[PDB]
């Protein structure tokens, strides 16, 4: 899967848990950005 | 400009470090230099990953 | 190194490359010749030095072997000499240059096992362990040494043999084109000290631009470029324009004499004779080697010509290691570091049970 | 694929007849409002549900429907749905069209 | 484990019997994902809006 839809996925988790627009800064964080690099810091969880 | 592409870069960097930050991943500003420096053109980051993990699991000696 | 210590050994054309597995680099470097009586025999340093009134014997001229004696001497002053070591008690990795003929290989091994007697060793191409050096198992890589070039491509690692492009252009040609150019202009480029002499400037002061007419211009309407160099000898000759025509010949061969294809062109025929599904991947991936890359800003001239060569859908991302010029011998540390990596070396059991052919089965 | 996120890629990529990365910008619509509710806070009981689509069903001019969609209803309580049986079939309804546009 | 299979494809088929008498529009597949969903507690009334607004984003 590319490297925008592996961070969606994980931003959603989040908001279940209770953490809200820290998952939403997380969006446009990235959303800022725009390389490969959040792909291994996607693999990198913890 | 290449005082001003260097403030860019680091601001780059720092976009970087507050998402390992977030995501809660464990990862140093120095660490995340020298990981960016390699897979910028160097190795896939799958691969990284599992060798990060690996030497963090050396150290635990 | 809780096993014993190994050794890693690469026969250049001109040097060879001896050391320990996982040091920074080869923990020695010697030069590729035997001297003997024209003291009766010595290697290295002592021959060079006293190649006034002896004679020298050169053991790996052009990646080929010239004699198998002095290959063994070569072997044997660089175990005994170069690191003062035991052979029978230490196992080595050795390299090989693009499509050996087999029947080396035989006369290799059954010295390894026979002269040395040691318990394990591995031979295998060059340029695929340099590329295991740079972390791409998947690339091409371009080495060219002092006597041999080739550019070969590697895809999921085991070369494609029917792409490896061979170039019988190194440093030899280089330095003499430029020993000729200089003595053509009116320098004193043309004696052995003067062959030094120019090796030398090529190696320091020669310069590598992206293209020969914008470089050729600027040096021709002012001399920038030209840089002034007073030995300890005293000796001063400053060339702006030389230099800048000393790298170019890689791309215009036709200034040194040359009928072949041009290193970008040729690693062009080599993505041409590639396959498609590895094309690209070939095409992104792609490393530089050979001692000849410590040229500065050269690596940058390759990837431009190398992004308007191929089509548009891939790209150039071209790996210009620092550590060229040791890149064969990086490439060694790294594949007998690794503790599965110990299965794939060959024992003295089964290559004195099986004979020593049998190094073309186990060292694939 | 059991976990939830993973199947709204597969749900949003069929119901918009695209590819499988292409469609992302559209697809964190999604992510954010289904995030936004997850735990409900009307209480469970199906009859309520059997009871509006039988009306629903009874004003359209089809009214034989309003028992053969009773029929339906206790064919599935008699094989196992894990007491999800409000959530769907609420959710068919919310979906709704009379064939005619009247 | 096949009786299993035979109860899915039952109940599924019953499912896509109510979802034509109702004329929702969902295909075998869909609804597939929907009930999929929708097994784990998912608030029906956010689905609902999402798939409505996803119909009529794809009408371009």
């Amino acid at each position: 899967l590319p490297a925008r839809n592996k961070i969606l996925m994980l931003s959603f988790d989040l908001r279940v848990g209770g953490l809200g627009p820290k998952a939403d800064r997380l969006e446009e964080l990235v959303e800022e950005l725009e390389l490969l690099e959040v792909g291994s810091v996607l693999d990198l969880l913890v | 400009a290449a005082a001003a592409n260097l403030n860019a870069v680091r601001e780059t960097m720092d976009v970087l470090l507050e998402i390992s930050r977030i995501l809660n991943t464990g990862l140093d500003m120095e660490t995340l230099s020298i990981c960016v420096r390699l897979c910028e053109q160097g190795i896939n980051p799958e691969a990284l990953s599992s060798v990060i993990k690996e030497l963090r699991k050396a150290t635990e000696a | 190194d809780e096993e014993v210590a190994a050794l890693v050994v690469d026969n250049g054309s001109g040097m060879c490359k001896a050391g320990f597995a996982g040091d920074d680099a080869p923990r020695a470097v010697f030069p590729s010749i035997v001297g003997r009586p024209r003291k009766d025999s010595y290697v290295g340093d002592e021959a060079q030095s006293k190649r006034g009134i002896l004679t020298l014997k050169y053991p790996i001229e052009h990646g080929i072997v010239t004699n198998w004696d002095d290959m063994e001497k070569i072997w044997h002053h660089t175990f005994y000499n170069e690191l003062r070591v035991a052979p029978e008690e230490h196992p080595v990795l050795l390299t090989e240059a693009p499509l050996n003929p087999k029947a080396n290989r035989e006369k290799m091994t059954q010295i390894m096992f026979e002269t040395f007697n040691t318990p394990a060793m591995y031979v295998a191409i060059q340029a695929v362990l340099s590329l295991y050096a740079s972390g791409r198992t998947t690339g091409i890589v371009l080495d060219s040494g002092d006597g041999v070039s080739h550019t070969v491509p590697i895809y999921e690692g085991y070369a494609l043999p029917h792409a490896i492009l061979r170039l019988d252009l190194a440093g030899r040609d280089l330095t003499d084109y430029l020993m000729k150019i200089l003595t053509e202009r009116g320098y004193s480029f043309t004696t052995t000290e003067e062959r030094e002499i120019v090796r030398d400037i090529k190696e320091k002061l020669c310069y590598v631009a992206l293209d020969f007419e914008q470089e050729m211009a600027t040096a021709a309407s002012s001399s920038s470029l030209e840089k002034s160099y007073e030995l300890k000898d005293g000796q001063v000759i400053t060339i702006g324009n030389e230099r800048f025509r000393c790298p170019e010949a890689l791309f215009q061969p036709s200034f040194l004499g040359m009928e072949a294809c041009g290193i970008h062109e040729t690693t062009y025929n080599s993505i041409m004779k590639c396959d498609v599904d590895i094309r690209k991947d070939l095409y992104a991936n792609t490393v530089l080697s050979g001692g000849t890359t410590m040229y500065p800003g050269i690596a940058d001239r390759m990837q431009k010509e190398i992004t308007a060569l191929a089509p548009s859908t891939m790209k150039i991302k071209i790996i210009a290691p620092p550590e060229r010029k040791y890149s064969v011998w990086i490439g060694g540390s790294i594949l007998a570091s690794l503790s599965t990596f110990q299965q794939m070396w060959i024992s003295k059991q089964e290559y004195d049970e099986s004979g020593p052919s049998i190094v073309h089965r186990k060292c694939f | 694929q059991k976990s939830p996120n993973v199947l709204l890629q597969n749900l949003c990529c069929r119901i918009l007849g695209r590819s499988e990365a292409d469609v992302a910008q559209q697809f964190q619509y999604a992510v954010r409002v289904i995030g936004s509710n997850f735990a409900p806070t009307v209480e469970r009981d199906e009859f309520l549900v059997a009871e509006k689509i039988k009306k629903e069903l009874i004003r359209q001019r089809r009214e034989a429907d309003a028992a053969l969609f009773s029929e339906l209803h206790r064919k599935l309580h008699s094989q196992g749905v894990l007491k999800n049986k409000w959530s769907i079939l609420y959710l068919l309804l919310s979906l709704s069209e009379d064939p005619r546009r009247q």
